[PDB]
Parts: structure tokens; C-alpha cells; sequence
């Protein structure tokens, strides 16, 4: 039962500098014969893993020059010099001295300044409304880092436990992401109250901003 | 083609089973040990069994045992995994891997998806995002199960300033996402 500690679990790296990652394993991976039992893995937004690194120190074929893995026994590293935009997504480690267990992975992404999310929010549809439930949409558009915090209000109330969200990956374009966050409620209740709000938290606002409707406007 | 090529995956209920096939090509199979890996949604990969070149020295990780079976046939190039009593943990993206004289995976396939839920079919209801210098509209596609669906923008001519959403699992067991766009006003 090795256990395997990958750090840091998210990486942002700007383009051109060196990246460099950890891998620690609960006991040595060296094994008589003189090889250390670890392989790095790469898994691209949308792939399969592909190996980079093998025995600890050996370029994967196809693998270019600027990937490097060193250590033996318990503590090993990878190195990227001149992290590119190909070179994100999740990295892996992986041992195999005995029954084989994966680090956690760590989540290369691209760094860059700051970009405030453009905020949007959407009423719930009239067809909807006819089925029985109301579903709000708030859209945080085109934002970094990943990091944003929605609060749902209604007639000034805090919401708790009844909204959802997911995000993008990050784009490869622009290195933005954006984030869908949904309210749910009965159509009964989203006809007790009036003013519909999300309030967005982001480190590109200076204060929080709230976007809103009144219901039936 | 140097390739593996997972299928058989599916959608079953608690308790059911499924049987995964990988079709390798363009090497002698029969030389290899092979692996299967899995990646459940949102999380890492972890190994799930081991087969040797021979059919011999079979491993699982211990969530599986007394569930999985793997096995092959050499004669048609195939790995397999008898998947049995599954679990709702058990959801996830299987891999086949080729184990490389180094012991590390050299080559995987593509994945096939397994899901494993009480929740039976369901289409879903797609509703309007509609627009309140820049303008944002699109699709609510809620209710529906299993993954995956598809959107696409004016039949495909419209990509750019495109997001569309990952799913969330609801409550109900039913998933829901969003699609939306932003244009100029």
C-alpha cells in the first residue's frame, strides 16, 4: 500500500518560465536491480494519459526535450523548462514497485492577469414555468483565476443549498474561464417574491456585483 | 495502427453487470501484460487489474474483488473485463493499458464509460436563456439521463464566444446543463 503525494495540486505557470512538480512516495521505489518503480503521466483536457516519463528519469518516446524527471527512493520531481500552452492538464505519477497506485495528479494551467467575470443573469422561461419549476441562470463570463464565489438572493434573502454550478476548463485562447450557477425552485415559491439577484465575488471586482430581475417585469 | 480500443461500456442499475472488450492492433498482443485503469468523474486514475501475457499472476484492487474478472484471448487480440455486482462507485471512464517492459503504461485507448445508477432514461426539456456592449443568451437542457447530449449553435456556423457547460447531477438523479453565448448587442 504505497502512497503516493503529489504537490502542489494546481499549478498556474506562465508561458515561457519552468515549471517543476513533486511526487512523494510512503517508501523507496528503488528496487534492487537499481531502477526506481515511478513513471510520469500526462492527461490532456479531453484525452487519454500518455507517459512522459518512465524508471524515474527516462523520456517517454516522442517526448520533447524540455520535460525531465530526477530522484530515487522516495522523493522525485518533474521538470518542464518553458511551460507552453500544449503542456497543460493534469500530470500523474505512478509507482509500480508493488501494487500500483497513482498520485492525486497535479493540474498544470496557463497564468495570467487579472480578468473580472462579465456577469449575466437569466429569468426562468415561461415554458418552464408552465412544467411546475422555475430554474434562474447566472452566467460568469470570461474570468481569472478560476477562483469565484456566487450568492444567490431573493427579496434580499441568502439562498443555501438549493443552486448548482460547474465551469469550464480553461480556454485555450484566452486562459478565461467561465461559470453557470443555477437556482431552483418551486414555481410556487419563485411566485411568493420579487426581486431575483446573484451577487459575484471575484478578485477583479473591487466590491461584489450584483445582477438582477423583478419578477414579472 | 499501434492502438487499443475500449468498448462495452454503458449505463446498468445497482446491482447489474456489464462486459468490457479492448481490441488492440498493429502489435503482438500476445506478448504483453495488460491493465485496466479507471478515472470516475471529476477525480484521478486508479488501477483496477492486472493479466499477464499468458492469462496468468490476474490482480485487482481490492474494491473489485469478488466483482471483476479479466481475462483474454490471445487469439483475437482482445482483453476483457466481466464487470459484476456493480456498484454506483464503480462509475467511471475504464482505460486499457499496455504494460512495457519498464512496467509503466505505454499505451492507452480511448476509455469507454460506465455509469452505474438507479435512475432510469429520461429525455430532456431544453429551455431559453434569453437575452436581458455585449449581449448573452442560450439553452437550459435539464432533466435528463444518461450523459451525454450534444449543442451546437445555429447547426454548427456559430463557435465563437461559445461555453457550454459541464453537467451537474441533480438530486433527483437526473442531470442538467447550460449552453451559452455572448454576441454583440
Amino acid at each position: 500500500d504505497i502512497v503516493m503525494t503529489q504537490s502542489p495540486l494546481s499549478l498556474p505557470v506562465t508561458p515561457g518560465e519552468p515549471a517543476s512538480i513533486s511526487c512523494r512516495s510512503s517508501q523507496s521505489l528503488l528496487h534492487s536491480n537499481g531502477y526506481n518503480y515511478l513513471d510520469w503521466y500526462l492527461q490532456k483536457p479531453g484525452q487519454s494519459p500518455q507517459l512522459l516519463i518512465y524508471l524515474g528519469s527516462n523520456r517517454a518516446s516522442g517526448v520533447p526535450d524540455r520535460f525531465s524527471g530526477s530522484g530515487s527512493g522516495t522523493d522525485f520531481t518533474l521538470k518542464i523548462s518553458r511551460v507552453e500552452a500544449e503542456d497543460v492538464g493534469v500530470y500523474y505519477c505512478m509507482q509500480a514497485l508493488q501494487t500500483i497506485t497513482f498520485g492525486q495528479g497535479t493540474r498544470l494551467e496557463i497564468k495570467r492577469t487579472v480578468a473580472a467575470p462579465s456577469v449575466f443573469i437569466f429569468p426562468p422561461s415561461d415554458e418552464q414555468l408552465k412544467s411546475g419549476t422555475a430554474s434562474v441562470v447566472c452566467l460568469l463570463n470570461n474570468f481569472y483565476p478560476r477562483e469565484a464565489k456566487v450568492q444567490w438572493k431573493v427579496d434580499n434573502a441568502l439562498q443555501s443549498g438549493n443552486s448548482q454550478e460547474s465551469v469550464t476548463e480553461q480556454d485555450s485562447k484566452d486562459s478565461t474561464y467561465s461559470l453557470s450557477s443555477t437556482l431552483t425552485l418551486s414555481k410556487a415559491d419563485y411566485e411568493k417574491h420579487k426581486v431575483y439577484a446573484c451577487e459575484v465575488t471575484h478578485q477583479g471586482l473591487s466590491s461584489p456585483v450584483t445582477k438582477s430581475f423583478n419578477r414579472g417585469e | 495502427q499501434v492502438q487499443l480500443v475500449e468498448s462495452g461500456g454503458g449505463v446498468v442499475q445497482p446491482g447489474r453487470s456489464l462486459r468490457l472488450s479492448c481490441a488492440a492492433s498493429g502489435f503482438t498482443f500476445s506478448r504483453y501484460g495488460m491493465h485496466w485503469v479507471r478515472q470516475a468523474p471529476g477525480k484521478g486514475l486508479e488501477w483496477v487489474a492486472v493479466i499477464w501475457y499468458d492469462g496468468t499472476n490476474k490482480d485487482y484492487t481490492d474494491s473489485v474483488r469478488g466483482r471483476f474478472t479479466i481475462s483474454r484471448d490471445n487469439s483475437k487480440n482482445t482483453l476483457y473485463l466481466q464487470m459484476n455486482s456493480l456498484r454506483a462507485e464503480d462509475t467511471a471512464v475504464y482505460y486499457c493499458a499496455r504494460e512495457d517492459w519498464a512496467e509503466a503504461f505505454d499505451m492507452w485507448g480511448q476509455g469507454t464509460t460506465v455509469t452505474v445508477s438507479s435512475a432510469s432514461t429520461k429525455g430532456p426539456s431544453v429551455f431559453p436563456l434569453a437575452p436581458s456592449g455585449t449581449a448573452a443568451l442560450g439553452c437550459l437542457v435539464k432533466d435528463y439521463f444518461p450523459e451525454p447530449v450534444t449543442v451546437s449553435w445555429n447547426s454548427g456556423a456559430l463557435t465563437s464566444g461559445v461555453h457550454t457547460f459541464p453537467a451537474v447531477l441533480q438530486s433527483s438523479g437526473l442531470y442538467s446543463l447550460s449552453s451559452v453565448v455572448t454576441v454583440p448587442s
